[PDB]
């Protein structure tokens, strides 16, 4: 699918002639599930059917679930995608600490790479000097925590110095908000690869279902950062309109322009292949 | 032709 | 005689009498204002076995029971031509009838005989007799049960309404009265079609809840 | 929460007032959110609100739907307060060879006695026998692969020594359509136990993606090849129909006498509280 | 106004917008046949504040929301006898009219003098120059909750109606639209009593319990 549907309204969904049915009491509209990649549901007043929920499992389509504060709640997980992830498994469980710790170093760096682009497309040469620095210092394993003093000079240094990431503005809101929105559309293609996505490529001992689709969701993070930057004197609905204008816009990648989405899929399934080969490329991604 | 469709408020 | 309209799956079929339950305010009444303005609008289609759509002037709408009019033109034309079947239906007292006009009619022409003036007639037959008494249904003092009951003894008379509908009338009936109004239309065989915003306990109905989901409902 | 809520019939789903209002045609009933462990969705007629997902996702149950072939499709993955059975996916993945080969050497058996057992029903003492020195003869690792020789013995038993499964006929395609109901329902068991089924127990062939559960209910497999051989005349739908009964009649656990699908969620969890605790006692079968 | 039956212990008054909730169903359809045949029967009486009967004709009874005319005789009648009124109030206004229909008169006059056949006139009058434009009310009405309104604006225009009652016709209208029409009828003054057989959440109203004591609500 191409599309990103998005039901803030009370209303019907069912499934009919390979076709989602919107039935409400206004008007009636029915939209091909082909044409449709995401389904986001906004509001806890929506009702849909168990016949159109399974359709979109065959039809691979994430589907959403968000509270009363329009904040995403649950998302659907299907348990089979494709008959490769029983395969896939296997070589899961038999992967490499040097092919983990190689590939999420260079997704580290590609962060931070990304991080100090954006500071360079920002006029601060100091400030992308240094997080040049910390890119050019990172060493596995981690132990200068250069990602993390990263990040908290680039946040430090576009939102201010008083600002930071545990406090509880809009600004860290609208942050969780399209980290998770990222993180939702990073774990569905790594639902979509069929390999386990509890299992980091980092850290061994931290237990999480998002660890994986935050590392490779990494680098993308400057993406939400720039409107967040440029939208943070704007109330927190339209900086969430922004963010939903990013699914709309395009970005460059290595090869050519193309859609967010194209390049999440074909970015987490050459980090997959070259997880399975043993590094045989890195995918670089630049703003 | 368009990637964002809205079904609800237009915001 | 199915009726189908966008919220619904499959269209709906209406036989005897059909009690249809709208739970959602709004499709119930943007429903209603599809029934009134039928020939306008398109989204509402009803159609029979052949399923050829039927034309508001074949449709039968009715809200207030009190205030339609059951006394027409076709109604006591068509009631006097059925009192008449049913007087020719008995030979004896057609035979009565005939003596006792016969009589009148001797009477009267003997009148005109008295006359100076050279008179002419014809019969005086028992359709004339008939609307000479002036048969009539009586609505003014029927109870808005009767009303309808009345109601669904005259749909067999009107010629050109294929359906009848009523809009919220089953708030008014008790629930027994409601079970001779359904048992009444079985055997007169019309279509009837209820709608009502909130379903009623016991009766057999299609419930459509604010999900938009149809379901039959046996209570 | 204690009771597992499964719904195999139409109904609809509502939250009023900290209760989950369940509707079907028949009848309506409430149940308390604290009442409540995991929900399962049978049928793709089952109507739910988002509501009752933001509610069931503040209350943590696991939400599971499955198709029209009942075989579970996707499941609600929350955010955050995530569930156990996530945490106890890990130890599947920690699951020792040794244990799993114990568990697979103790299934095989016990198919094979309930083969040889059946055989002896059916008042074949010799294949019987035979049947059931290759029960005591079977090893681990499976180096004599005494079960596919008991295979043929079995089927030779039942339908001739014409018959075979490689061939086509209403008969192995009723076997097929037998395993693919228990399949289904192993499934079901296996899928709110929470762990994957795409690790299997044996650990030759991963081929298949229910392996976990095609290695579960193989002992409970000759009750489909009774019913199978004493129809086997009929017709592939009349065999249809009379596998279908196998839901409504009830069999002798060996505890008590119990409905199938009770006795394989008793088994299902035995087993995984086996494999999670290594080996503390083995669920035994017996026809 | 109030309105008063033998169920009732003593007459309650109808004021603005007002809610009567009747939970026996034989006591609703008797109330409604007591309403259509309130002047057959002296069960049902209204009593205004000056404490006087008033005749059925005063009393508009209207049940359908859709299916009652905006359009009468008698409303055309008053509506065009208002606008001949207005028309009356300015004597220039007026005498232009007279002027252009003398004008009018006389072209079409010369037109008739032009044929061969003989023609006779009488005048062209200004009741007929409204009639000959179809003055009437707004006839477009895209749903119930529009129509409620027109009837609530013709009611508020009539004078000899005293008093309008609907017959369960809360049922099509959302809570909100409920809200948005007591306030309109406390904005327009007039009073309007709604008759429905079971109570309605969130607003004011008399419920009348099947033991026939009256209590209010909200
Ligand atoms: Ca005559
Ligand atoms: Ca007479």
């Amino acid at each position: 699918g191409w599309r990103t549907v998005v039901v803030n309204i009370h209303s019907k969904l069912s499934y009919k002639n390979n076709h989602l049915i919107f039935r409400n009491s206004y008007k009636t509209e029915m939209i091909h599930l082909s044409e449709i990649d995401i389904l986001l549901l906004e509001t806890t007043d929506i009702v849909l059917t168990t016949m159109l929920v399974k359709r979109l499992v065959d039809e691979n389509i994430l589907v959403i679930f968000c509270d009363d504060k329009r904040l995403p709640t649950a998302f659907l997980t299907p348990y089979y995608a494709r008959h490769d992830s029983s395969l896939q498994i296997a070589r899961q469980i038999a992967w490499k600490e040097n092919v983990k710790c190689e590939v999420w170093t260079a997704i580290i760096a590609q962060k931070i790479l990304n991080q100090s682009y954006y500071l360079g497309e920002c006029s601060f040469f100091e400030k992308s000097q240094s997080i040049m620095e910390l890119y050019h210092g990172l060493e596995r394993f981690d132990p200068s925590n250069r990602e993390g003093h990263s990040a908290r000079i680039y946040f430090n240094t576009l939102f201010g110095n008083d600002f930071t990431r545990e406090s509880d503005n809009d600004i860290n809101a609208a942050l969780d908000y399209g980290y998770t929105l990222l993180l939702s559309m990073f774990a569905r293609e790594v639902v979509v690869c069929g390999c386990m996505t509890q299992i980091g490529l980092k850290h061994a001992n931290q237990f999480n279902q998002f660890n994986l689709a935050s590392d490779i969701m990494e680098p993308f993070r400057p993406i939400i950062d720039r409107i967040v930057y440029q939208n943070r004197h704007n109330n927190f609905v339209k900086i969430k309109k922004e963010l939903f204008s990013i699914f709309s816009e395009t970005y460059l990648y290595n090869g050519k322009e193309m859609y967010l989405s194209n390049i999440v899929s074909d970015y987490t399934k050459k980090v997959i292949k070259a997880l399975n080969q043993l590094g045989e490329e890195i995918p670089e991604f630049r703003i | 032709e368009e990637r964002l469709v809205f079904l609800g408020d237009n915001y | 005689m199915k009726i189908n309209f966008s919220l619904l799956d499959e269209p709906m079929e209406v036989n005897l009498g059909t009690v249809l339950v709208i739970e959602d305010v709004s499709v119930f009444a943007q429903l209603v204002k599809e029934f009134y303005q039928y020939d306008e609008q398109s989204n509402l289609t009803i159609f029979d076995s052949k399923i050829r759509s039927i034309r508001s002037s074949e449709l039968l709408l009715i809200t207030d029971i009190l205030g339609y009019d059951i006394n027409t033109s076709q109604v006591l034309k068509l009631l006097h031509t059925d009192i008449v079947s049913q007087l020719n239906d008995k030979p004896e007292v057609r035979s009565e009838i005939d003596s006792l006009v016969s009589l009148i009619t001797d009477i009267i022409m003997a009148e005109c005989i008295e006359n100076e003036l050279d008179i002419e007639y014809d019969e005086i037959t028992l359709l004339e007799l008939i609307k000479a008494l002036g048969v009539r249904i009586e609505t003014k003092s029927c109870t808005v049960f009767e009303k309808i009951f009345e109601i669904l003894q005259i749909f067999k008379y009107l010629v050109k309404k294929r359906i009848l509908v009523f809009v919220n009338s089953l708030s008014y009936f008790s629930k027994d009265e409601i079970y001779q109004i359904l048992e009444y239309t079985k055997l007169s065989q019309a279509d009837v079609l209820f709608l009502e915003p909130r379903q009623i306990e016991g009766i057999q109905q299609f419930i459509l809840d604010k999900d938009y989901i149809l379901m039959p409902y046996n209570n």
